[PDB]
RNA sequence: UUUUUUUAAAUAAUUU
RNA sequence: UAAUAGAAUAAGAUAAG
């Protein structure tokens, strides 16, 4: 589904937050960029309120350190 | 811009097609407010997509100052949005706790009822035996500020919170003394014995608790003057240093109880000149109209507030352009610069001025030498001809 | 406008209405206060009373019905929130809702009587005009609270407290609502007595004419307003003099030493005259029944010259008086048949059948005329008397009208109020009239029940 | 409904007289009824006062001792709408009758007072 | 008369007696040299006469004006404080006083603020004139569609000229505006292109209607009507679903096949339809073409209180 | 300062009142009128309240219910008054509808044996006089001087007890202070001996004392916000001629049936002073009534 | 210019 | 996770039972 998706994608803002992790957190930020283009039409023409309001919490967060808007 | 991912997401939100809670509205509306890299209120027909699923939810879930706030965001977009009411508990739902939850529903939410305080009321009476220490407190808070008729409940609840001195703290039992004073109605034997119970513990107060319970004293009126005097000896020894909002609030009350011991009120004054460039536009005109009161604006005192006072003056509101015009008048003093800048706001504002208001200006100016070669005398001719069916 | 609080706009919406109303009605004033108000909304900001009293009454004296976002936010308010409506704001409010016609509206209208009747005996001189003033706009029967108000007024007249202008609001509110009270209008004349120069001419005329509504039958008092506005005859404007006549057409006692000032104080201003004023003369001459051709060939002189200033009203009204009284004008009857045609839509319920018959009555019959009452007479049917009904018949038969269509209502309403469609005797010629045309075969239940 | 300074101005007096003496007609037959609430009491017992009605001290004893079970009802039950002020009027008509007619009525009253049981008219 | 001191403000009985617009929605209007701004491009025009409809490139309303249009379609659907001036309306679905999943309002304009400004707006009734081939334009009447949610049904295949066999020529247009954001599963118009041509500018046999069936075959009884080669052609160019916005208008031909998709979204979906005629339109027989209307005869040119003159190049 | 007043019941008024003495009801009723257009002429009032018509003539003495001591509404004993009682209560409605207490107090109720008439007390600059005459016990003095009388430096208020005859009027009727320092009192016995036992209980203090004719009723409105305006009566001059050499000024009023019934000016008027709750350290504002602007001219 | 005010009231009758 | 207050003010004709 979709909620699995945007909760570990959840994971990695927490830990981007806290610090920047073993990998570094220019890689976390990549790694949430691969994650969150992952999702399909399938995923969320199904997602229920709370997935929907995770993955736009988490996408906010992100295009903050991103250089590019997105 | 808006990727494919974003652009699907924002689209299913736009056309109501996910079931959204008040928890997951609430922390979309968080997100918003904090960050707004994604433009979220930028977006009317998304904004206004979340409205809607907020007006078909169950708003029960969340507390009444997040529905508020999800309320407020969305009046600054721009959409008219109010939370729905809450009903009245029935049968076993009926606890101190839910009977508390509707009062304070319609404080934060302003929505004001008084059919259901009523009701909520005339449920509360069997049970008030239940009611924890804090929970009186709170609901007579909840009471006091929606401006309750029913004087014998809070009466009531003021014998079963007093009952519990020892159990209370000094600022539960400043609430509880500044709420009881703004009810209208409560026996002036309560009020007697509350204020018994503040003149003791009267060390232990902290400049909250003085605010306070100078508020309260300020509502209560000269016959508890006798308390106000363990104030100001209670303060005599805090005095040097002491809030300039604390500091306002005691000149007040030194004018509203019409003290006698000048020693006091004189010590007080000069303490609170020294710090009277912390105040803001509405202590300062407090305080310059109590010092006004007590016949104590001298040479220097007059001109450090003038000189406080002409700050604000560049935008000062309406309600304080008239006040500071009468203490310019009534005292042998210079005051042409002040009077210069006031008549100028009072020009500028000319249109929003009411009819009371007016009138006071033009009463103030009518015997000022400098304001007939003015144009406010023309422009407040015109409003007042214009103004008169409102006079 | 947008920095303006809605405290601001309540303020600014009542200086608007205060200028439309009696400084000159300024569709300049009406449509920016229409859309000033079309954009406010009393959400999220703690307002006063009398601040939400306010906006309510410039929203509903602006056109603005009961289905608009203002009016229910105000209502709403109202409702939930009823000590907050003091004796203060309680007549905004009233007044505000005596138009508007629901089930909120009507609630709040007797949760506001039933305080005014609880708080009757603590009011002023203000809030007791104010008060039944705002209660004569709306059609309430409440009597226990007009008595009340009533003894309050006279408790405050005693002791004269009352000007010129809390006179005539008092007597005109009383006076709508048809409380015949011997002694409260007693004392409101002898309170006008004590005021004596006080009461000008501007505050005399709408006095008299408050007084000669009522209907009182004292001839005591319409002696004095004579001998009190004789003096007053030279001053008096057109719009005065055609109260004067209508009071005293009302009040039915001749007073010729009056009415001959009065027709020649009316001959000097006959340029001045519009309908409406003719209309009004000529009407209040019908009442009392005085038959003064010279009077009457300047009025319809003057008429066949503002004949597209004529309203339905007016054209019903000067149709009934010169039919009345006898007088052909064919120019002015055509002119004021094919305007009646032009508007036929305007007619209430009372004009059209009192236009038709009018018509029918004088031999002057017009196609223009009679097709356009004729079709209009549809909507208005189910609002007549069985007297009016049978008025209404008999003038659609001198039109020799046969349509089904027109035809069904009326025989159904006179079918409906059969017993008083022929307990009327003095209709009893226009009866043998109707069937004479139709005859048995239309409608034959009404012919079996005129047989009886 | 009677003038002093009307047309029958000298007729007054016995009117007052006749209206007095039938009012005691009903005022001694005051012990067979039951009070359901105290306005009756107060009402009963105002127009008693302000008329010069003439009660037998039976009467009063049954009237006043009706209204001791309500006030006792309201002090003790605190649960269940006796304002302040009906019962100053009552303590008032009580002291005026006299005290011996319910002496409990009058420490019972005196300590509602204190205690501040009865609510007020403004709540 | 006397119009009473309280009542000097008032309107009247109905919007219809309100000669010009009211300032309520986008305050006056713009004076007679200042008409030119809402011009639209000829290009425009020619996918309208090629297509059979067109979608204007600019919203035509703010969102607080489609925020208030879209409350005055609330309350013109309470069902328990039934609108005031109701009776001025030609047609009602709650007539029954129950409603049912699908409110249709027809003379609104004549009922509540807003929508009666709505018809004198420049920018639709510019584009109409341009439409009409440069002439006058006078309202034939509105109409409001609101559909539930999860329960809105859709309105089959039509034809709006079916309904206005009465007016002889054929000179009209449709405007419609969506008051709420629409797609397929949510009340979007679906129209077939270049399907105002034909019959020779003829009119389609009407449809069958069989209600409580699904969304599926009511959209599907398209192949019932049609002919082989209008097979074909709809075969090479399918129907098409519009998209709109909350605020976009839709120009579409009187003769162009026309049908709106049901409503599955979780809220109420509401649009305006409005119909403009020319100059030159002329009705058929003897009698009012609306109920409660001014009745012609013969050939008589449609004007009138009922039918205003919103729009005038010269 | 709002001032309260009952309209006569113009059918009960008694043919003949107190001694025998014959009235006429509609010169009552044009003289109360008259006083009422009076009272509101007074610059210092604020508003002039009209209760409604109640059957007893004994209604229009509204002063009786309750006396201003200070900031306290003290409501006398209803122990000679319980045919009143009601009435009492139909005017603390009104007192509530003006924006006034919510209730009185009821310190001198609660006390036995504690006979109270307002009328004997007398509100003196920094204290009050009270009569030990018939109308009021030692018990009412001693629980006035428990709640009001303090001795301090500058928290003092002095409560004076002033003996009287029996047959004396109550001391408000004939004892009364005017502008700020003026004493207004009869040249009786009565009033003599009133004044010269307040000059014994008040040494070392300079006033003046104005000596006005027997039976002329007078009110002055004495308190914070001081005034001119002394009510006198109309038959007397020479009291109107003393009080205007003492600066001050005399607003004859006809006053013939009232006192014929024995009901004076002071006991025909209920002023109460009313203020606002101010929530919060706010300051209300108060009207002018001097001059403004003199340095410059 | 001198008329009058202050309950908790609950007992009709019907095929609509 | 979220709580601070101020203003005192009156327009006036419905073809009746």
């Amino acid at each position: 589904t979709a909620l699995d998706v945007a909760m570990r994608v959840n994971k990695l803002k927490r830990l981007h937050q806290t610090g920047g992790g073993p990998s570094g957190k220019k890689q976390v930020e990549l790694d949430a960029w691969r994650d969150l283009n992952n999702l399909t039409e399938a995923q969320i023409n199904s997602a229920e309120g709370k997935a929907v309001s995770l993955l736009l919490n988490s996408w906010a967060y992100f295009a903050k350190y991103w250089e590019k808007g997105a | 811009a808006r990727p494919s991912a974003l652009h699907l997401i924002f689209e299913r939100c736009k056309l109501n097609l996910v079931e959204f809670t008040a928890q997951d509205v609430y922390q979309i509306c968080t997100t918003a407010y904090n960050m707004d890299t994604l433009g979220m209120l930028q977006d009317p027909d998304f904004m206004r997509g979340l409205h809607d699923a907020f007006r078909r939810s169950d708003q029960t879930v969340i507390s009444p100052f997040q529905a508020n706030l999800i309320a407020d965001t969305f009046r600054k977009v721009g959409i008219n949005s109010m939370p729905k009411e809450v009903s009245v508990p029935e049968e076993d739902a009926i606890s101190p706790e839910s009977l508390i939850l509707v009062l304070r529903n319609m404080n934060i939410t302003k929505q004001r009822d008084e059919r259901k305080i009523n009701e909520v009321l005339k449920l509360m009476f069997p049970i008030l035996d239940e009611f924890s220490p804090t929970q009186l407190s709170l609901t007579v808070t909840e009471l006091a500020r929606l401006k309750s008729t029913n004087a014998d409940f809070v009466g009531k609840l003021a014998k079963r919170i007093m009952e519990y001195n020892d159990d209370l703290s000094a600022l539960d039992i400043s609430s509880a003394a500044v709420s009881l004073a703004y009810c209208p109605g409560i026996s002036h034997n309560i009020l007697y014995r509350m204020m018994q119970i503040v003149e003791e513990r009267m060390g232990e107060f902290q400049p909250e608790d003085y605010i306070n319970v100078l508020h309260a004293l300020n509502t209560l009126g000269p016959k508890f003057v006798n308390t106000f005097r363990k104030i100001v000896e209670c303060g005599l020894q805090h005095v040097e240093n002491m809030d300039a909002v604390t500091l306002t609030n005691y000149m007040v009350c030194f004018s509203t109880m019409d003290y006698k011991q000048r020693e006091h009120i004189d010590i007080y004054a000069d303490a609170l000149v020294e710090v009277a460039t912390d105040l803001s536009e509405k202590d300062l005109v407090m305080a310059f109209i109590a010092l006004q009161r007590l016949r104590l604006l001298s040479d220097t005192m007059f001109g450090t507030m003038a000189s406080c006072v002409i700050r604000y003056a560049a935008k000062m509101d309406p309600r304080n352009i008239a006040p500071i015009m009468d203490i310019c008048s009534t005292v042998p003093h210079a005051s042409d610069h002040l009077m210069k800048v006031l008549m100028d706001r009072a020009v500028e504002c000319t249109r929003i001025l009411t009819a009371n208001q007016l009138g006071d200006i033009l009463d103030i100016l009518g015997l000022y030498p400098p304001a007939r070669e003015h144009p406010l005398v023309q422009l407040f001719g015109k409003q007042a001809r214009l103004r008169l069916d409102l006079m | 406008v947008s920095h303006l609080s809605a405290r601001n706009i309540a303020t600014e919406a009542l200086q608007m209405k205060k200028l439309h109303q009696e400084r000159g009605g300024n569709p300049m004033l009406a449509q920016q206060a229409r859309r000033v108000l079309f954009a406010t909304s009393i959400a999220g900001q703690n307002l006063d009373a009398r601040s939400v009293a306010l906006l309510l009454n410039t929203a509903v004296y602006f056109g603005m019905e009961s289905d608009a976002k203002l009016v229910r936010e105000c209502i709403d308010y109202c409702l939930k929130n009823d000590k907050l409506i003091t004796v203060d704001v309680l007549p905004i409010v009233v007044t505000a809702c005596a138009t508007l016609k629901s089930r909120d509206a009507r609630e709040v209208i007797e949760m506001q009587a039933q305080k005014a009747a609880r708080n009757a005996k603590f009011l002023d001189a203000k809030d007791v005009t104010n008060i039944i003033s705002a209660f004569s706009k709306t059609g309430i029967n409440h009597e226990k609270l007009f008595a009340f108000l009533s003894r309050r007024v006279q408790t405050l007249a005693r002791v004269g407290e009352f000007e010129a202008a809390h006179l005539v609001i008092l007597a005109n509110a009383f006076s709508r609502l048809r409380y015949r009270d011997k002694f409260l209008f007693g004392a409101i004349a002898r309170r006008a007595m004590s005021l004596r120069e006080r009461v000008t001419v501007n505050e005399l005329v709408p006095l008299i004419v408050a007084f000669s509504k009522i209907g009182l039958k004292d001839p005591k008092l319409s002696k004095r307003f004579a001998t009190k506005a004789m003096e007053y005859v030279d001053q008096m404007n057109a719009e005065q003099v055609a109260s004067m006549f209508m009071a005293f057409a009302y009040f039915g006692i001749r007073y010729d030493q009056l009415f001959g000032v009065l027709t020649n104080r009316a001959v000097e201003l006959i340029d001045e005259f519009n309908a409406q004023y003719i209309s009004t003369t000529l009407n209040a001459f019908q009442r009392i029944g005085i038959n003064n051709p010279e009077l009457f060939d300047n009025l319809a002189e003057r008429a066949l010259a503002v004949v597209q200033d004529h309203d339905a009203r007016d054209i019903s009204k000067t149709v009934t008086a010169l039919a009345h009284f006898g007088l052909k004008d064919e120019e002015l009857f055509k002119r004021l048949a094919s305007h009646a045609a032009s508007i036929a839509d305007q007619f209430d319920a009372m004009g059209l059948v009192n236009t038709a018959h009018a018509f029918a009555r004088t031999n002057f019959l017009q196609q223009d005329m009679a097709v356009a009452l004729s079709e209009r007479s549809v909507y208005v049917c189910r609002l007549l008397d069985a007297g009016e009904t049978r008025r209404l018949l008999w003038a659609l038969a001198k039109f020799q009208v046969r349509d089904p269509k027109i035809l069904t209502p009326v025989f159904n309403r006179c079918l409906a109020l059969h017993y008083d469609f022929f307990a009327d005797p003095t209709g009893s010629e226009e009866i043998e009239e109707i069937f004479d045309f139709y005859g048995p075969n239309f409608c034959p239940p009404l012919y079996q029940l005129y047989i009886s | 409904q009677v003038s002093d300074g009307g047309r029958n101005a000298m007729n007054a007096e016995p009117t007052r007289q006749k209206l007095r003496a039938m009012g005691e007609q009903i005022g001694c037959r005051l012990d067979e009824v039951e009070y359901p609430a105290l306005p009756v009491i107060l009402s009963i017992l105002d127009v008693v006062v302000t008329l010069k009605i003439y009660v037998p001290k039976k009467c009063l004893q049954v009237i006043f001792s009706q209204a001791n079970d309500m006030v006792a009802i309201v002090m003790e039950q605190k649960d269940d709408p006796i304002t302040a002020e009906e019962g100053r009027q009552l303590q008032a008509l009580l002291s005026h009758y006299g005290n011996d007619l319910a002496p409990e009525l009058s420490q019972r009253m005196k300590e509602a007072f204190r205690e501040g049981v009865l609510p007020d008219e403004a709540s | 008369s006397y119009v009473l001191k309280f009542l000097r403000g008032q309107l009247p009985e109905d919007l219809k007696d309100v000669n010009g617009a009211l300032g309520c929605l986008y305050g006056t209007l713009p004076d007679v040299d200042e008409f030119g701004q809402f011009v639209i491009s000829p290009d425009v025009v020619n996918s309208f006469h090629q297509f059979g409809y067109v979608k204007m490139p600019i919203p035509v309303l703010d969102h607080q004006q489609i925020d208030k249009l879209a409350d005055e379609v609330n309350e013109l659907a309470n069902n328990v404080e039934h609108h005031p001036k109701t009776e001025r309306l030609y047609a009602t679905s709650l007539a029954d006083l129950t409603g049912g999943p699908l409110f249709f309002c027809q003379g609104q304009w004549r009922a509540a603020w807003g929508m009666h400004d709505l018809i004198y707006l420049p920018t639709i009734t510019v584009a109409a004139s341009q439409i009409l081939n440069n002439s006058l334009v006078r309202l034939w009447y509105d109409e409001v569609f609101m559909k539930a949610a999860r329960t809105g049904p859709c309105v089959p295949w039509q034809q709006n000229y079916a309904r206005w066999q009465h007016t002889k020529p054929v000179n009209h247009v449709t405007v419609m505006i969506a008051l709420d954001t629409m797609n397929k599963d949510r009340g979007a118009p679906c129209l077939v292109p270049g399907s105002h041509r034909w019959r020779e500018g003829g009119l389609l046999p009407p449809v069958s209607y069989d209600p409580t069936k699904d969304e599926a075959h009511q959209l599907n009884t398209i192949w019932e009507i049609i002919n082989e080669e209008e097979g074909e052609m709809l075969m090479d160019t399918p129907p098409v679903t519009v998209d709109l916005r909350r605020g976009e208008a839709l120009l579409i031909h009187p003769l162009t096949l026309f049908a709106t998709h049901g409503n599955r979204s979780l809220d109420a979906v509401r649009c305006c339809f409005i119909h403009y005629m020319g100059e030159k339109t002329y009705a058929v027989q003897n009698g009012p073409l609306l109920p409660h209307t001014t009745k012609f005869q013969a050939d008589a040119m449609i004007q009138g209180p009922f039918y205003p003159v919103v729009f005038d190049p010269a | 300062l709002h001032a309260f007043v009952r309209s006569p019941h113009y059918r009960t008024i008694p043919s003949a009142g107190p001694n025998g003495i014959v009235v006429n009801r509609d010169m009552l009723v044009h003289q109360f009128r008259d006083f009422y257009k009076t009272l509101q002429h007074c610059s210092l009032v604020d508003k002039v309240h009209l209760m409604s018509e109640r059957p007893s003539v004994e209604a229009l003495r509204v002063a009786d219910q309750m006396v201003s001591i200070g900031a306290t509404f003290l409501e006398m004993p209803l122990t000679g008054m319980e045919h009143r009682a009601t009435e009492f209560m139909e005017s603390m409605r009104y007192v509530r509808g003006a924006g006034g207490p919510s209730t009185l107090a009821s310190y001198l109720q609660d006390t036995e044996n504690c006979r109270c008439n307002s009328g004997d007390v007398v509100c003196l600059p920094n204290g009050i006089a009270v009569g030990h005459g018939p109308r009021t016990n030692a018990v009412a003095h001693t629980t006035l001087k428990q709640l009001f009388e303090v001795k301090d430096d500058q928290f003092s208020f002095d409560v004076f007890t002033l003996e009287q005859e029996g047959d004396a009027p109550p001391l408000g009727d004939y004892f009364g202070f005017a502008g700020s320092n003026v004493l207004l009192t009869w040249k009786d016995e009565h009033g003599l001996l009133a004044v010269d036992q307040y000059q014994q209980k008040q040494p070392h203090t300079e006033m003046n004392v104005v000596y006005l004719e027997p039976g002329c009723h007078f009110l002055s409105f004495y308190g914070v916000d001081h005034t001119i305006d002394v009510l006198v009566q109309k038959g007397y001059e020479r009291s109107m001629d003393s009080i205007a050499a003492a600066g001050l000024n005399p607003i004859p009023v006809q006053w013939s049936e009232m006192d014929k019934l024995g009901i004076s000016m002071r006991a025909a008027v209920l002023p109460l002073k009313f203020f606002k709750a101010n929530v919060g350290g706010m300051l209300s504002r108060n009207k002018s009534r001097g001059a403004r602007w003199q340095t410059h001219q």
